[PDB]
RNA sequence: AGCGCAUAGUACCGUGAGGGAAAGGUGAAAAGAACCCCGGGAGGGGAGUGAAAGAGAACCUGAAACCGUGGACUUACAAGCAGUCAUGGCACCUUAUGCGUGUUAUGGCGUGCCUAUUGAAGCAUGAGCCGGCGACUUAGACCUGACGUGCGAGCUUAAGU
RNA sequence: UUUAGGAGUGAAAAGCUAACCGAACCUGGAGAUAGCUAGUUCUCCCCGAAAUGUAUUGAGGUACAGCCUCGGAUGUUGACC
RNA sequence: GUCCGGGAGUGAGGCUGCGAGAGCUAACUUCCGUAGCCGAGAGGGAAACAACCCAGACCAUCAGCUAAGGUCCCUAAAUGA
RNA sequence: AAGCGAGUUGUCUGGUAGGGGAGCGUUCAGUCCGCGGAGAAGCCAUACCGGAAGGAGUGGUGGAGCCGACUGAAGUGCGGAUGCCGGCAUGAGUAACGAUAAAAGAAGUGAGAAUCUUCUUCGCCGUAAGGACAAGGGUUCCUGGGGAAGGGUCGUCCGCCC
RNA sequence: GGACUCGGUGAAAUUGAAUUGGCUGUAAAGAUGCGGCCUACCCGUAGCAGGACGAAAAGACCCCGUGGAGCUUUACUAUA
């Protein structure tokens, strides 16, 4: 049992305009509460370990 | 279940195993049909 | 106006080896996805290259970046350059030694796969700005 | 194998133990070839000709040091052999005294040792 | 010495009239400008037109006994019920949504005229709402 | 390529006699390499070795579909696998010489090749590409015939020296 | 463990002999031969067609002739008027 | 006008004109012959499209006219009488 | 000393099976004074000429030879034979990790540890998916050890490899 | 439990080549690159079947083939 084989292909031309509707979101937004610079999307260090107060640990 | 062969080769000793082509003289040449006949080693001792 | 005549030199007299070099080969992730973690780092090495590739919600810093600075391990003082410098002009890769292995599939006559492999390429030599 | 030897020179060169010679072929031309044992059937020879530099490691064995003298390279005979003087006249001639083990008399301008 | 494309630079169109629809130089005076009126240096090949400042032309009326009849069509590839050939004064809820579609015979084929569909742009209200396009107001009665 | 063997008809295919690979090459010579780095190590630095290490410890030169990046230029509002020219359009000027090199919105329009086909441009079929194999010839008084020549009374086999 | 190949087995299906037996496989006899049909390789200067007739257990098979090229030739014989 | 020879092709076509045959004179169905055409060459006209009106070429020139086709436009050419 | 045409007129048509006819060049062979170290032959690119095929100007790189005119020989030349092998492919990063018969964690280690290890808790089989004898694989079991590769993640686990 | 977030692995049957919309028409009449006309901001992925005259072995139903094999009948005939 085989469903219509490949035949025609899609090398160049196409397979180009396919790294843009996704790619990677591109970031570099924030740089930590106070010291140094990590932070993530709303999330404390591991440096000083804090958004503004006591947490995590060096 | 049963395959098509399985181990135990007695009928490849005193029949068709090394020295069993004398019982059948015109099998001696058959034994000698790939040793003293053409190139290659043999097929009963790898 | 460097050299031309006497082609037994550039064979005998040349010193050095090849400034840069760090490529550990193998890679194990297609010459198509290698570039995917190099076509983002068009600037600042293990500065805004690392974390850009170190911290990236997956696995692509180990033998991706840890070898990408194996050049630096040699650029320690075995290779040229500096620290507050370095560049890497662009990026390019290829395939490499593989190994027939497979694991039967099903239908047809036979199944035919390839373990696939690459060649990382990691260099830090001929620069620009200072 | 590391193709060097020069075993494509063919084993019939006579040489043995104890002898004073000069050199040629290039690289040096300032090197009195001498002493040595030679190696019939593939021969190695270096003399004080080429001043190699080949640092051995320094485990915990006995070597710990390095070196930088006495080590292999290449270049067999074919330089400047025979002649107490220096050039001209071969030598492979031998007295009718048997003892091929070390026959001694050479050509016209030859030596008997 | 040929032509050159100003690429929008040297243009000086003349505002259309609609000062009384006609029956002969209506769907054809659509040219006499777009293709090359007087021709200052009309560069063939690529497109090259000007602000066909059309007006009201509600005055429009077509021929006589053969008024409410024309090759209307629609084209979709199906003949069961498509291709509504609504007569003139039957399709008379638009007539500013056709008419202009009289330049469907004058386009250098390919692109070109499939770009001149800008100078058209409705218009059937007798000068008011000229906010559609303010620039020209050159008039010049039609011969 | 040549016997399948330029050190294998390894492993084996396997129900059985019986069928089998693929694969060579660094320079004369390895001198196939001490000495600090990331690293688990593989792999990569210094520097000798190396006449010549863009030979390089799976190694001559090393062309290519696919495949690695940037850049001088154009491009999503423009429509046809493709085309060639055509005014423009950015670049360059290995000879100011309003002359060209790397090119394109777009225009006339314009449908592929092989190739068994009356017959098409086809959806008639063969085709993803790379590298080779790519066939009426070879011995034969088998014969006819163009040309040059031997002779007009002409031309030779078997091997014996 | 003998039965085997043109035999045995057999609940007859014309099922099986080792995943297809309308008569096993492998080394060997010849490549079954083939008017079928895929193809039969670099680049060319001047010329040029038949599915008409006769033949055929003969037909998209093939033979030949009018039908093409070339060597020699036909000293008045051409076709039109 | 005038034969001897090395060697072909591949035998199974299409259409308009010329008339019949099987035929509700129906069929790029089928048989026949006779000019052409496409099997071996492109166009204008014909929307583009094998036989239809005109015309079959040595490679190069953004030089001229004839026939068809046209003298409103998308792309030539008097809405001249 | 191998035959050659301007001056000119018609033909120079386009050609499928075909007739007469020219060549580009590689390998073998003749003559090698030879051509190459400033290095030719291997190859990458530049508007001279040629009936087309092709012959030409130079570096690049490369490492030891190589072709020539008069000549004969040779498996003398399609990318294209749904060929054959060798490699690159794309189906495309999706479908899928395997019988859907639960697992969390402390801690050993170290290169980070979720699937190792010392272990309290859970559950599936237990006429079983227990243990021994039968065939088989022959190196399984261990003292353990290292990722190149394999166990279709990988891993500091193997019965990989010593 | 698969279809969607993420880490690794990812092949085969097949295939000239996609700036790969449609009509109606035209064509050895089943045209999307042909005619003439209309029309879309380009791309990504989920999902669906009308679609390429879907795929596979060059229908093996049939005919052509001075093909084969197989069985039967007093077919011509050999023959234990």
């Amino acid at each position: 049992a085989k469903h219509p084989v490949p035949k025609k292909k899609t090398s160049k031309s196409k397979r180009d305009m396919r790294r843009s509707h996704h790619a990677l979101t591109a970031p570099n937004l924030t740089e930590c509460p106070q010291c140094h610079g990590k932070k993530l999307s709303h999330h404390i260090c591991p440096n000083c370990g804090y958004y503004d107060g006591r947490q995590v640990l060096a | 279940m049963k395959r098509t062969y399985q181990p135990n080769n007695r009928k490849r000793a005193k029949t068709h195993g090394f020295r069993a082509r004398m019982k059948t003289k015109s099998g001696r040449n058959i034994l000698a049909r790939r040793r003293a006949k053409g190139r290659h080693q043999l097929t009963v001792s790898d | 106006e460097q050299t031309f005549r006497n082609k037994k030199q550039r064979k005998q007299q040349v010193k050095l080896r090849k400034p840069g070099f760090a490529v550990a080969k193998y890679v194990r992730m297609s010459p198509r996805k290698v570039r995917l973690v190099v076509d983002v780092i068009r600037g600042k090495s293990v500065q805004d290259a690392e974390d850009l590739l170190r911290f990236i919600p997956r696995s692509a810093s180990e033998p991706v970046a840890k070898v990408l600075n194996s050049a630096k391990a040699n650029a320690l003082h075995n290779d040229e350059m500096l620290e507050d410098r370095l560049f890497v002009k662009e990026a390019y890769v290829d395939a490499g030694p593989t190994l027939k292995r497979l694991i039967p599939r099903a239908r047809g006559s036979a199944n035919i796969i390839k373990k696939r492999t690459s060649h990382i390429t990691i260099i830090v030599a001929e620069k620009g700005n200072k | 194998p590391r193709p060097s030897a020069g075993s494509h020179h063919n084993d019939k060169l006579h040489f043995k133990k104890g002898d004073t010679v000069i050199v040629l072929s290039g690289k040096h031309k300032g090197q009195t070839g001498k002493v040595l044992l030679a190696l019939p059937r593939d021969q190695k020879v270096v003399v004080e000709g080429v001043n190699v530099i080949t640092k051995n490691v320094k485990p915990s064995m006995t070597n710990p040091q390095g070196g930088q003298e006495q080590r292999e390279l290449a270049l067999h005979a074919s330089k400047v052999a025979l002649v107490d003087p220096e050039t001209g006249k071969a030598t492979r001639v031998r007295k009718q005294i048997v003892d091929g083990k070390k026959v001694r008399v050479a050509v016209a301008s030859g030596k008997t040792i | 010495v040929k032509t050159y494309i100003p690429k929008n630079d040297e243009q000086n169109w003349v505002v259309v009239d609609a000062s009384g629809v006609p029956l002969g130089r209506l769907a054809t005076l659509i040219a006499s400008r777009i293709r090359g009126k007087h021709r200052p240096d009309f560069t063939p090949n690529m497109i090259q037109g000007d602000f066909v400042v059309v007006i009201n032309a509600a005055q429009v009326a077509l021929t006589g006994k053969k008024l409410d009849d024309k090759v209307y069509t629609r084209y979709t590839g199906y003949q069961g019920g498509l291709k509504t050939e609504t007569a003139r004064e039957a399709l008379s809820k638009h007539p500013e949504r056709v008419i202009e579609h009289a330049v469907f015979g004058m386009l250098p084929k390919g692109r070109q005229g499939r770009a001149m569909h800008t100078r058209l742009k409705v218009y059937a209200g007798e000068t008011h709402p000229h906010s559609a396009q303010k620039p020209q107001v050159l008039k010049t009665q039609p011969l």
